[PDB]
């Protein structure tokens, strides 16, 4: 069962730069050209370039060409990908794909049937940071604002998963400050302010856990 | 280089029934070879692509006949039929004829009947104040369609430039978004002014609705 798995998120301060692997299986590494997508967050997606892993040559789109390399290991059958001077708008989901059929000769023809998982490289100055959380006290609407962490992403739950109906995590927003913030909110019966205890679950890796009640 | 462009950029459609989205390039997509370089590919809410059709009308495997691609040229078409939940996301076309290059992505969604937000306003937390910063939030909750307009007032003065807000996606139940929104003032200024105010606009409201505190 053919399979693309990347390496874990990375970050890095801008004018560094940034390795992401792609390790493959399931098919004859040396056979098929291997492809690059990269997506800035809520964005469209955009074409990086491709390696022919037989004979090691690349091709890059043009705003692509100064600053990535792509590389490869036969032995271990793993891609990897390159990006240097990162800028904060280098900030994006990385992804690698296979093309469809074997090496055609036509290298950027490639359909991208079979696709890593995704890595998030994150670009920015800001430090590692875990967040406060803060309660949004009250059918009746109850919440937990999770603020000032870095990097993406946070993961939030209610009363230790129990409470799943009625519940929005919404996407989080970067601030001026460079350090992102996130509301959780539930919908709840008026009639169970009094009685219901609500406690929304919060884990930042990296690594960093906050359990928080909220009442009245 | 060569451009794509994909209308519309965003397609409701009722569960049951058909949606079209057009892709249109700069140019010709057909190779001398012979082939027809556009495939489409779906992204699901937080999932990675996947590639449902390639070469103008060829479905990948696993992709069922509800889906449909056709045209050539400058000019194709991927047609769904039998349109569920399953479906909803963005639809990329992508041109491989030259150096690739990908339109602009086509939401689809479930259109359902038109729903007023139940719109909540929160008090920054005695908690937070004691570091310099005060954050006002703003829930408007299970509404439909999705263009909503979030205004703050304080002491009914317009804000401007100090608010961020993000949109859940759709609800796949119910069919439904949710917004949220942030003021951020600093302790100072949040303790020198009274009524805190959340003014909405929606489609579902006979005129904006305003909840408000004071403190
Ligand atoms: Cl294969
Ligand atoms: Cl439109
Ligand atoms: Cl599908
Ligand atoms: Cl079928």
């Amino acid at each position: 069962q053919v399979q693309l798995v990347q390496s874990g998120a990375e970050v890095r301060k801008p004018g560094a730069s940034v390795t992401v692997s792609c390790k493959t299986s399931g098919y004859t590494f040396v056979n098929f050209y291997i492809v690059w997508v990269r997506q800035a967050p809520g964005q469209g997606l955009e074409w990086m370039g491709v390696i022919n892993p037989f004979r090691g040559d690349t091709y890059f789109a043009q705003k692509f060409k100064g600053r990535v390399t792509l590389t490869r290991d036969t032995s271990t059958s793993t891609v990897f990908m390159e990006l240097s001077s990162l800028r904060s708008d280098d900030t994006a989901i990385y992804y690698c794909a296979r093309d469809l059929e074997m090496r055609d000769g036509n290298n950027h023809g490639s359909h991208l049937e079979f696709w890593g998982q995704g890595t998030l490289v994150t670009v920015s100055s800001a430090s590692t940071k875990g967040p406060s959380v803060f309660p949004l006290a009250p059918t009746a609407a109850l919440g937990c604002l999770v603020k000032d962490y870095f990097p993406e992403p946070v993961t939030v739950s209610w009363n230790s998963g129990a409470l799943t109906s009625g519940v929005h995590t919404f996407p989080a927003v970067l601030q001026s400050s460079g350090l992102y913030s996130l509301s959780s909110v539930v919908t709840v019966p008026s009639s169970s302010l009094g009685t219901q205890t609500y406690i929304c679950n919060v884990n930042h890796k990296p690594s960093n856990t906050k359990v928080d009640k909220r009442v009245e | 280089d060569i451009v794509m462009t994909q209308s519309p950029l965003s397609l409701p459609v009722t569960p049951g029934e058909a949606a079209s989205i057009s892709c249109r390039s700069s140019q010709s997509l057909l190779h001398t070879n012979g082939f027809q370089y556009l495939d489409w590919y779906l992204q699901k809410p937080g999932q990675s692509p996947q590639l449902l059709i390639y070469l103008g009308s060829n479905r990948a495997t696993g992709v069922p006949h509800r889906f449909s691609g056709s045209g050539s040229g400058t000019e194709f078409t991927l047609k769904i039929s039998r349109v569920e939940a399953e479906d909803v996301g963005v639809y990329y076309c992508m041109q491989a004829k030259e150096s690739p290059t990908f339109g602009q992505g086509t939401k689809v969604e479930i259109k359902r009947t038109v729903a007023a937000p139940s719109v909540f306003i929160f008090p920054p937390s005695d908690e937070q104040l004691k570091s310099g910063t005060a954050s006002v939030v703003c829930l408007l909750n299970n509404f439909y369609p999705r263009e909503a307009k979030v205004q703050w007032k304080v002491d009914n003065a317009l804000q401007s430039g100090n608010s961020q807000e993000s949109v859940t996606e759709q609800d796949s139940k119910d069919s439904t978004y949710s917004l949220s929104s942030t003021l951020t003032l600093s302790k100072a200024d949040y303790e020198k002014h009274k009524v805190y105010a959340c003014e909405v606009t929606h489609q579902g409201l006979s005129s904006p609705v305003t909840k408000s505190f004071n403190r």
